[PDB]
RNA sequence: GGUGAAAUUCUUGGAUUUAUUGAAGACUAACUACUGCGAAAGCAUUUGCCAAGGACGUUUUCAUUAAUCAAGAACGAAAGUUAGGGGAUCGAAGAUGAUCAGAUACCGUCGUAGUCUUAACCAUAAACUAUGCCGACUAGGGAUCGGGUGGUGUUUUUUUAAUGACCCACUCGGCACCUUACGAGAAAUCAAAGUCUUUGGGUUCUGGGGGGAGUAUGGUCGCAAGGCUGAAACUUAAAGGAAUUG
C-alpha cells in the first residue's frame, strides 16, 4: 500500500454546486517541484500535509 | 537503442483505446479499452478510467520487450464530433509516466473533404 | 463495462509472444539513418511459411529520424517492405506525407490557396501523383491586409506548378527523386516561376502516393541496399 | 391552432369532400 | 419588429449560402449565420509538459498544435458558455474581446 | 385455373395454390413449378447489394 | 456501441480495434470573408471545349430606337408525380428500446420511399431587404471588389527596363458599412422609409375593422397532389402596430 504526502502551497477557491469541496493544488513532498492540483473536502489552509491513496489524477478544476 | 511501437491512441466520447503496435502496424500488442477497467459503464471514457488502460498497455510493453513508442492521438474522425474524449489526455500522461520513452506525438484523426452526411436530421438532436 | 458480458459463445492459453522474433527494417540507399527499428513477426513453421507473411507490411518513419535534423520535423515517410533475408528486411520508397499539425498550421485565412497535383510517371515506370500546395503572401509595405489572388493567377500559377513537376519526374528514376525531396529543391525551384506572377510563400509541396509499380526485378532493388 | 396545421386540416377535409361528390358523378 | 440589420447573418448580396452542420448538435445552420470560433491549443496539456518533457527522447520535440475549426449553432452556442446575450445598445458592438 | 390431374396448383372451389410455391432446387419433374428455390419473394426494396 | 443514465443492437463462429488492398455512391471541407457572379431560384476540386454577361476604356457607329407595363410567354429551392439507371450516407412511413400517468413524441438502434442522374411533370416558399421599376437632387468618413489615370515611389528579373505584386492621389460601377438628423416616421428605425397640407417627375401592382375564408360554388390548368380566379349567409367591438412601467 504506497502512500505519498503532499503539502498545500495555496488554496484556489471552492467548487462544487453545494460548495462545500474547496480546490487546492499541491506538491509531492518527496520528489519535490512535482506539482498537482487536487480537491479536498475539509477546512484547509497553506502549508497542510494531505494523504493521497493514489497520486495520479489530475482533478477537476474549475477554469 | 531503443525498441519503437506505436500508441496508436483512440480519444473518443464513451470509451478509450490504447494499443501500442509494431511499427509495421500489422502486429499488435496489449490491446486494452477504457471499458475494461470500470464496471459503470457510465465511466468508460473517463480519465482514470483511461490511465488505468494506459498503465496495463505500458506494464505489457515490457514482457514482449518495446521500450518506446510513438503516439498518435485520433478523435472519433469522420462526420463526427471530431474532437478527442476526456480520457483521451489523462492515458497519454499515464503512458509516458510508467517508463515507455514517448517520440513523435502526431494527431491523425479523420477529417473529411466534406463527407456525406451527418446524423440528427435537419433540425439536429433536439433536448 | 466488466460485468455486463451477457454471452460468450454462440455455438454453446498460451502466450502469442512465445513463437514472436524480431527483426530489423533496413532502409534504402539514400538515407543518411539506416537503422530503422524493429518488426515482429511469428516463427515460420514448415507450412505457415512466416517468411513470405511479411513480404506486405508498410512500416512509417519521418525523415527526423531518417535525417536527424529537425528541420525536416514534419517530411512524413512511408516505406514499404519489399523482401527478406536473414533478419534484415529490405524496404523501398512508398510514398510521401505531411504531417497534420503542418498542414493545419500553413492554412490561415485572409489569403489565398493554391493546390495541384499531377499523375506523372517515372523513368523506371513508377507511377506516381505529385500533390503540390502554395499559399499567397503579404508583399513588405503592404497596407490592404488579405492579399487574395486574382483567380487568374491561380490558373496560370497552377499550369506552371504542372508543368514543373512533370520535368522533375522525367529523366530521374525514383532515387534522385527521393534524394531530391530531401534537400527540398522543387520547393525552392517552383518559386523561381512565380515571384514575377504572384508572391506564393510557403510553397512546401506535399504529399505524394505512388500508385502503380513496375516487375520487381531483385537487382534494382539490391542496387539500394549496398 | 397553427395556421400551418389548419392549412392540412382543410387539405384533408377537401379531399373527402372531393371523393363523396364522385359518389354522384 | 426587426431586431438586426442583417437580421442573422453576413448575407448581402448573396441568394443561398449552402448550409453547414452544427458541431454539438447536429442542426443544419447557414454558413455565414453560425457562429465559427477556432479551437487551437496544445497536442498534449498545459502541465503534461512537466511530464512528457523528461519522458521524451528528442528534446524538446516540437509540443505540435491540434488545429480545429468549430461552428455552433445559435441554440448551442447560447447554452454553451459563448456569445450569449448583450444590452440592446451592446447589439451593436461587432468588435471582438 | 387448371385441374389438379393438370398442374400442382389446380384444383380448389376457389382458385388458390394451397401450398407455398416457392419449389426447392430438388424437387422433381412435376414438382418444379412456380418459383424455384427462391431466395426472397415479395416486392424488391432498396438496392440490390449484388 | 449508445446515453443525463440505461436497454434493444454486433460479440469465443473473434466484435470494437490495427494493417494492406479493393468497390460504390454522394459531398466539394479547412481557404470562406459586413467577399464574387446571376433576372430570380441559385452558384465553391482540376483541366478542355461551347456560347454568354456586366463594369471600365473609347475624339468608333445608328440616331430617339426609350421608361413602365392588362393579355401573353420563359425560368422557377425543397417536397411530390411518371419511367429507366443508380442506390454509398442520411432518412417521412414502419419496426423496436427507454422516459412518462400515458408517449403511435423529443433521446437510442434499425429502416422503406426519398435523397443522386436521365426524360417529362409540379409553379409553390418567411420565393425576405417582409422595402416594384426608370429618372433628378439633398451630409460627411473609413474600408473593399472590378476597370482606368498620374505619381524619377517600393519590390523581383537583366543592380538595371517594360510587365506582375505592392504604396500614394483620383475617378467610373458594384456589394456593403460607420457618425449625424438638416429631413421622415406611430415609433422601432430610414442617406432612403428624405425633396409629402409649402400636398403633382413617368409608370405597374395591391389594400380598405376582426372572424366565416383563401371556405363553397363555377370556370380553367394538372397524371395526380394540387395551382390560379373566388363569394354569400352568418357573427362581432374591438382584432391589430410600436414603445413605456411593472
Ligand atoms: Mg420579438
Ligand atoms: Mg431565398
Ligand atoms: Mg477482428
Ligand atoms: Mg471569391
Ligand atoms: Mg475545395
Ligand atoms: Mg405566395
Ligand atoms: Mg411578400
Ligand atoms: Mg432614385
Ligand atoms: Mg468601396
Ligand atoms: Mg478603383
Ligand atoms: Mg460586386
Ligand atoms: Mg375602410
Ligand atoms: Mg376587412
Ligand atoms: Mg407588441
Amino acid at each position: 500500500t504506497p502512500v505519498t504526502l503532499a503539502k498545500v502551497i495555496k488554496v484556489l477557491g471552492r467548487t462544487g454546486s453545494r460548495g462545500g469541496v474547496t480546490q487546492v493544488r499541491v506538491e509531492f513532498l518527496e520528489d519535490t517541484s512535482r506539482t498537482i492540483v487536487r480537491n479536498v473536502k475539509g477546512p484547509v489552509r497553506e502549508n497542510d500535509i494531505l494523504v493521497l491513496m493514489e497520486s495520479e489524477r489530475e482533478a477537476r478544476r474549475l477554469r | 537503442s531503443q525498441v519503437f511501437g506505436v500508441a496508436r491512441i483512440y480519444a473518443s466520447f464513451n470509451d478509450t483505446f490504447v494499443h501500442v503496435t509494431d511499427l509495421s502496424g500489422k502486429e499488435t500488442i496489449a490491446r486494452v479499452t477504457g471499458g475494461m477497467k470500470v464496471k459503470a459503464d457510465r465511466d468508460e471514457s473517463s480519465p482514470y478510467a483511461a490511465m488505468l488502460a494506459a498503465q496495463d498497455v505500458a506494464a505489457k510493453c515490457k514482457e514482449v520487450g518495446i521500450t518506446a513508442v510513438h503516439v498518435k492521438i485520433r478523435a472519433t474522425g469522420g462526420t463526427r464530433t471530431k474532437t478527442p474524449g476526456p480520457g483521451g489526455q489523462a492515458a497519454l500522461r499515464a503512458l509516458a509516466r510508467s517508463g515507455l520513452r514517448i517520440g513523435r506525438i502526431e494527431d491523425v484523426t479523420p477529417v473529411p473533404s466534406d463527407s456525406t452526411r451527418k446524423k440528427g436530421g435537419r433540425r439536429g438532436r433536439r433536448l | 463495462a466488466v460485468g455486463k458480458n451477457k454471452r460468450l459463445s454462440k455455438g454453446k492459453v498460451v502466450d502469442p509472444f512465445t513463437r514472436k522474433e524480431w527483426f530489423d527494417i533496413k532502409a534504402p540507399s539514400t538515407f543518411e539513418n539506416r537503422n530503422v527499428g524493429k518488426t515482429l513477426v511469428n516463427k515460420s513453421t514448415g507450412l505457415k511459411s512466416a517468411s513470405d507473411a511479411l513480404k506486405g507490411r508498410v512500416v512509417e518513419v519521418c525523415l527526423a529520424d531518417l535525417q536527424g535534423s529537425e528541420d525536416h520535423s514534419f517530411r512524413k515517410i512511408k516505406l514499404r517492405v519489399d523482401e527478406v533475408q536473414g533478419k534484415n528486411l529490405l524496404t523501398n520508397f512508398h510514398g510521401m506525407d505531411f504531417t497534420t499539425d503542418k498542414l493545419r498550421s500553413m492554412v490561415r485565412k485572409w489569403q489565398t490557396l493554391i493546390e495541384a497535383n499531377v499523375t506523372v510517371k517515372t523513368s523506371d515506370d513508377y507511377v506516381l501523383r505529385i500533390f503540390a500546395i502554395a499559399f499567397t503572401r503579404k508583399q513588405a509595405n503592404q497596407v490592404k491586409r488579405h492579399s487574395y489572388a486574382q483567380s487568374s493567377h491561380i490558373r496560370a500559377i497552377r499550369k506552371v506548378i504542372s508543368e514543373i513537376l512533370t520535368k522533375e519526374v522525367q529523366g530521374s528514376t525514383l532515387a534522385q527523386l527521393t534524394s531530391k525531396l530531401i534537400p527540398e529543391v522543387i520547393n525552392k525551384e517552383i518559386e523561381n516561376a512565380t515571384k514575377d506572377i504572384f508572391p506564393l510563400q510557403n510553397i512546401h509541396v506535399r504529399k505524394v502516393k505512388l500508385l502503380k509499380q513496375p516487375k520487381f526485378d531483385v537487382g534494382a532493388l539490391m542496387a539500394l541496399h549496398g | 391552432m397553427r395556421a400551418k396545421w389548419r392549412k392540412k386540416r382543410t387539405r384533408r377535409l377537401k379531399r373527402k369532400r372531393r371523393k363523396v361528390r364522385a359518389r354522384s358523378k | 419588429p426587426k431586431k438586426r440589420a442583417s437580421n442573422g447573418r453576413n448575407k448581402k448580396g448573396r441568394g443561398h449560402v449552402k448550409p453547414v452542420r452544427c458541431v454539438n448538435c447536429s442542426k443544419s445552420i447557414p454558413k455565414d449565420k453560425a457562429i465559427k470560433r477556432m479551437a487551437i491549443r496544445n497536442i498534449v496539456e498545459a502541465a503534461a509538459v512537466r511530464d512528457l518533457s523528461e519522458a521524451s527522447v528528442y528534446p524538446e520535440y516540437a509540443l505540435p498544435k491540434t488545429y480545429n475549426k468549430l461552428h455552433y449553432c445559435v441554440s448551442c452556442a447560447i447554452h454553451a458558455r459563448i456569445v450569449r446575450v448583450r444590452s440592446r445598445e451592446d447589439r451593436k458592438n461587432r468588435a471582438p474581446p | 385455373a387448371m385441374n389438379p390431374v393438370d398442374h400442382p396448383h389446380g384444383g380448389g372451389n376457389h382458385q388458390h395454390i394451397g401450398k407455398a410455391s416457392t419449389i426447392s432446387r430438388g424437387a422433381v419433374s412435376g414438382q418444379k413449378a412456380g418459383l424455384i428455390a427462391a431466395r426472397r419473394t415479395g416486392l424488391l426494396r432498396g438496392s440490390q447489394k449484388t
